RNA sequence: AGAACUGGCGAUGCGGGAUGAACCGAACGUAGAGUUAAGGUGCCGGAAUACACGCUCAUCAGACACCACAAAAGGUGUUAGUUCAUCUAGACAGCCGGACGGUGGCCAUGGAAGUCGGAAUCCGCUAAGGAGUGUGUAACAACUCACCGGCCGAAUGAACUA
RNA sequence: CUAUCUAGCGAAACCACAGCCAAGGGGGCUUGGCAGAAUCAGCGGGGAAACUGGCUUGUGGCAGUCAAGCGUUCAUAGCGACAUUGCUUUUUGAUUCUUCGAUGUCGGCUCUUCCUAUCAUACCGAAGCAGAAUUCGGUAAGCGUUGGAUUGUUCACCCACUAAUAGGGAGUGAGCUGGGUUACCCUACUGAU
């Protein structure tokens, strides 16, 4: 059995992305179905699917990108729900330890918008159990 | 050859084999060097691995600085003192054999060269023609 | 990379035109490609194919009994709780320059030797005992609950088929041992400790330097 | 191809007769079984 | 053909063969529904659905509305003169051809000619029949209605599907992005055509039940006049 | 069990008729002609009268009769071959590099010529048979089809059609282009 | 391995076994003719390419002396059997339809709807339709059996031996 | 200088017969392959210590669990396949100078040729195989498979290069290493009349 957890594992770390944590990055956080797939797009060659359901994108996806002759990576999130932060899932869990690691500007996807037809009230009470993880993130909203 | 080891080679005469103490024409402050191998050879029954003129060789160092003696390096043949011929019609050769020390990717470690080089190396390579002071 | 690439890939674009049509033609073609296994194969996978091939039928059958079973329709104290259940049979070997110096023989059999040997100088000995074929362990199985416990030789008292061999150690069949319970632990009447009992020897160290011994109960 | 070695058919005298020997012992054995 | 034979697919499966009890079963008791029941109406019911005959039979419990298979159940109504429960039953055992399907019940017949009329449903092609529309897909996206409906609110098709139309229904769909699309426009029948097979399963894709069902009867007895009737209603 | 007589029936329409000399077949009808020899099959041909005709085996063994089937199919495909005529369908699909497919004639070879596959440079050629011909779809994108009364000739060349485009090394889950049949049907349509 | 009995060889040739210490036959003066043993009869090679029933077709068969060692078995090669099952009151193959409702059953989860998965095994109508084989989408959906039923009409199938 | 040839002189050793090969027979006989008079010069391979009995190969022992079947009956009189649980010298990518007293022989360089069970090279299949690279597996032995440093117990090695630096037989019982117990007859071969 434990050979063949590995032979799995394997497969899954083959499959992982590639980072450096250290160098000049973005990570974008937002709701689900708010149109970051749009968004990553738009900015870069990564071709992830704009389909309206809720678990869409599943793990970390990353596009690179350039400006001002510099090079950037952004490092989009499957998304959250609150699970509230006493125990929680794998994927809220790595995109929390990404924050948690990662040393660079945190971006927030806001829909102020009539699509993502979860309430404004979901929306900020995410954001609120989410405020005490924002000590020295460079947390920056946009509205979509 | 490696990356940066541009176009082709020759059939070029054979003439050093491994360890034969030659002089070293760089400003590392490394004196000569000796050879331990050849890289892309052949292999034959008792022969010795045979290096020529343009020519990538693992080789260390015998006399020059401390930091760099006595630990296998690449390096580039530049001088053959064993009569070779070209193409265009003639036979020649230096009065002394020498090599010089690059990395794996055929860059110079050095900053200047002493004493002419080989016209095959130099065309070769591009960074000992960077480096060449003088050839033929 | 980097993602469940190919399985987008697949959402996307269909995973190839012709895969379906493929995928069920081979498992048609299978069923006689595996008999043509059966009949080539000279050497030894045959003997592979048939082997595992017998493996698959068994366990299929094994599905069928249990389809049709599923159709139709130990007294231990607490501190032992929680545990997981002369002119024959002699070759004279001349030594030295001149060959008339033999003067020797040597043991090519397993033994057990005890604490201290205090092995005897070289120019008196006759008998070489090699220093490799010494067990200090050997597996002792239990009779009841059927665990086995890999445990310590003290002794040899009886080997068959020689008084020698019991002074000398050696551990074939039919041998009885001096065995070691410590780690059991059972509380006799006055609570006492147990040091040693008695086992008997079921396989031959020469074949394997396992030592299988059933504890006489 | 290759054509390779075959085994040959040939009867090599002394596996005849140590098949008859050894058919003796086998026979030999049984009669000591048969009697349980 | 003792070796080189085809090998049967074996499994576990829960459900298993009935044979000749059940057969001999049914006989028995549709001949002991004979006497006890006083009306009686032959069903040719071709295209069946299991809630509807539920539902007919939670319509009409003082009724019995009985299937099972052809020539036993010609056997348990007699074939023969010579062999009958009652009398005057064989020659309408001659007329019972299609799929039948039978009803024992003691109501009114003018109840039961009237609600048959009155009873219809929305059902397949279910061809060697027509339906009444035929179908352009367009040249677009292609969805699970097939252009009924407004393209906001339809639902692209799965890209599961799509190999599936590619070999069974003799149609080119070109895979873009997840949706569906193809190039041209694909008429799959028109009015007045036999709809052949290939067609009710494409229209049975789009999950488009636009043919009518309606049930026709041919005959009917009565026990107490021991007399056939001839009834063509559909 | 040692079968005494086997023995199938083909059904010979109104418009073709069939010449049958010893093991040779000959089949005439208005799409054209074709011929076959069966030397190799050892049977017993038979009239009875010119909508049927019985093929048959005395003392057979299994295969003896299994050929037997065989032989009756492959005749009946050569009769739908003329009547209706068989017509095989293949689209040529692309993820980055189109396709340029051709049609030549070298000495009167009919090779078919497919370059620009997977970036490459190759000039691949295909014959093409006898008594089958080829037609580019019109309006109809990155389609071919072809038409025959040789239903092997016509298979035989489409299967090595795609038997040319195996591609190698690479992960054939990611590299769903190549050259692949849509369908088999037959010419006609109406029938 | 050990004993006991017996027979062969030893002192002994001949026929056959392709050749031969151990096998099969066989009473040695020289010669003729005849008949045969064991073994054989396509050619070497003297003798039937005899007659006759069957089985076998090996991508290095076998021509074996035999129980005997690989060995118990694999094998969609093949012939014959045994024991069971099905049936014109319609066997098997197939093509067509149904293959349901409570129900998306319980936790379980972001999502679990017969099929990510733990444990349950119901009744309802029923010709028949499982708390549900297998593909399946993120779930759902759709399709397939297992089960019945419509067309066909004919014998077929499971297991086991040899 | 001989070797070689010629003029002259002119032996010996050795010798049952003499000679072509493979399989078989527990140099010659049996079965087969070939063999064409007579001969010259080189040649060094030969010249009255290795299957008891088809040996050997990849998958532990012992005690259990099912028992397919077997025991003409018995399942625990009794056998019993395939699987499977039982520790097997330190359970958390924590980790022993186990090469330490074996008087025992085995260890090494050029060249043929063979086998394949392939290390690369050619073609193929499957692998989460995106590619490049790489792991397994199949056919296949036509070709190829390196240069150095090294011993009171090298033990199994490191160094590098190379596409790779795979494995065994018949070999020097004639040259070499240890703490060490008539190659002149003919044969065939290569060249030559």
């Amino acid at each position: 059995d434990p050979l063949a957890y590995l032979e799995q594992v394997r497969q899954h770390i083959g499959r992982l992305p590639s980072i450096d944590p250290n160098t000049r990055t973005l990570l974008i956080c937002g709701y689900p179905n708010v149109g970051k797939s749009s968004f990553l797009r738009c900015i870069t060659k990564s071709d992830v699917d704009v389909q309206p359901y809720a678990f869409t994108t599943k793990s970390l996806y990353v596009g690179h990108f350039d400006y001002k002759y510099l090079r950037f990576q952004a490092i989009d999130t499957p998304g959250i729900l609150d699970r509230p932060t006493e125990e929680m899932n794998n994927i809220e869990m790595q995109s929390i330890y990404a924050i948690a690691h990662l040393r660079s500007c945190v971006l927030y996807f806001m829909d102020l918008s009539e699509q993502c037809g979860f309430t404004i009230e979901a929306q900020v009470k995410l954001f609120h159990s989410i405020k005490p993880l924002f000590a020295n993130k460079s947390v920056m909203v946009v509205i979509n | 050859s490696g990356n940066g080891a541009q176009g082709t080679k020759f059939r070029i005469s054979l003439g050093l084999p491994v360890g034969a103490i030659m002089n070293c024409a760089d400003n590392s402050g490394a004196r000569n060097l000796y050879i331990i191998a050849v890289k892309g050879s052949g292999s034959r029954l008792n022969r010795l691995p045979a290096a020529s003129l343009g020519d990538m060789v693992m080789a260390t160092v015998k006399k020059g600085k401390p930091e760099l003696r006595k630990k296998v390096m690449p390096a580039i043949v530049v001088r053959q003192a064993k009569s070779w011929r070209r193409r265009d019609g003639v036979f020649l050769y230096f009065e002394d054999n020498a090599g010089v020390i690059a990395n794996p990717k055929g860059e110079m470690k050095g900053s200047a060269i002493t004493g002419p080089v080989g016209k095959e190396c130099a065309d070769l390579w591009p960074r000992v023609a960077s480096n060449s002071g003088v050839v033929v | 990379p980097q993602n469940d690439y190919i399985e987008r890939h697949i959402k996307q674009h269909g995973k190839r035109l012709d895969h379906e049509e493929r995928k069920r033609k081979r498992e048609a073609r299978e069923s006689h490609k595996i008999s043509e296994r059966a009949q080539k194969l000279t050497g030894w996978k045959g003997k592979q194919f048939a082997k595992k091939r017998y493996a698959e039928k068994v366990s299929m059958r094994k599905k069928i009994k249990a389809h049709e079973q599923s159709k139709v329709k130990d007294a231990l104290p607490t501190y032992l709780l929680d545990r997981e259940q002369e002119e024959e049979m002699f070759k004279v070997i001349k030594t030295g320059k001149s060959r008339s110096k033999s003067w020797k023989r040597m043991i090519t059999k397993h033994t057990f030797v005890g604490e201290g040997f205090t092995r005897r100088p070289v120019k008196m000995e006759r008998i070489i005992r090699p220093s490799a074929l010494r067990q200090k362990k050997a597996n002792v199985t239990h009779p009841e609950l059927g665990v086995t416990v890999f445990l310590p030789i003290l002794a040899v008292k009886k080997n068959p088929q020689s008084p020698m061999y019991t002074q000398l150690g050696v551990l074939t069949k039919g041998t009885i041992i001096e065995v070691n319970v410590s780690e059991l632990g059972m509380v006799t009447a006055g609570g006492k400790v147990v040091w040693g009992k008695y086992a008997q020897v079921t396989n031959e160290p020469d074949r394997d330097g396992c030592v299988n011994a059933v504890l006489l109960v | 191809m290759r054509v390779r070695k075959r085994q040959s058919r040939r009867t090599s005298t002394k596996l005849k007769e140590g098949i008859k020997k050894k058919a003796s012992a086998h026979r030999k054995k049984e009669k000591k079984m048969a009697k349980k | 053909m003792p070796r080189s034979k085809r090998s049967k697919l074996v499994t576990l499966a829960q459900t298993d063969k009935k044979g000749r009890e059940n057969k001999e079963r049914i006989f028995d008791e549709v001949r002991e529904a004979l006497d006890t029941y006083r009306y009686v109406w032959v069903l040719h019911l071709d295209d069946v659905r299991t809630p509807v005959l539920q539902e007919i039979r939670t319509s009409w419990a003082g009724s019995k509305l009985i299937m099972g298979k052809r020539k036993v159940l010609q056997k348990a109504l007699g074939e023969k003169r010579e062999e009958e429960y009652k009398e005057n039953l064989y020659q309408l055992s001659k007329l019972c051809s299609g799929v039948t399907g039978l009803l024992f019940t003691d109501e009114d017949v003018n109840t039961v000619k009237e609600y048959f009329k009155s009873y219809v449903r929305s059902d397949y092609s279910r061809p060697n029949t027509k339906a009444p529309l035929t179908f352009t897909i367009p040249e677009g996206i292609v969805y699970s209605r097939g252009g009924q409906i407004p393209a906001e609110e339809d639902v692209p098709m799965i890209h599961s599907l799509e190999p599936t139309m590619r070999n069974k229904f003799e149609i080119p769909t070109k895979i873009k992005a997840g949706k569906i699309t193809i190039d041209s426009p694909y008429l799959v029948c028109t009015e007045g055509e036999k709809l052949d097979v290939r067609q009710a399963l494409i229209l049975k894709q789009f999950g488009i039940a636009a043919s009518e069902f309606k049930v026709k009867v041919s005959a009917y007895y009565d026990n107490d006049s021991s007399t056939v009737e001839s009834t063509n209603i559909n | 069990m040692k079968y005494i007589q086997t023995e199938q029936q083909i059904e010979v329409p109104e418009g073709v008729t069939v010449s049958i000399k010893s093991r040779i077949v000959k089949v005439v009808g208005p799409r054209g002609t074709l011929t076959k020899n069966l030397k190799h099959i050892d049977v017993t041909f038979t009239k009875v009268n010119n909508q049927l005709i019985k093929v048959a085996v005395h003392n057979g063994g299994r295969k003896h009769v299994a050929a037997l089937r065989t032989v009756k199919s492959l005749v009946d495909n050569m009769i739908t071959g003329v009547t209706k005529g068989y017509k095989y369908k293949m689209r040529y699909v692309y993820a980055h590099f189109p396709i340029n497919v051709n049609i030549v004639e070298k000495d009167g070879a009919k090779f078919i010529e497919v370059r620009n596959f997977l970036g490459d440079k190759k000039i691949r050629n295909v014959p093409v048979r006898d008594g089958v011909t080829i037609e580019f779809s019109t309006n109809v994108k990155d389609e071919i089809v072809l038409s025959g009364n040789s239903v092997e000739d016509v298979s035989q060349n489409a299967a090595d059609l795609q038997q040319i485009c195996r591609v190698r090394n690479k992960d054939i889950r990611k590299f769903l282009d190549g050259i692949y049949v849509s369908h088999k049907g037959f010419i006609t349509e109406d029938l």
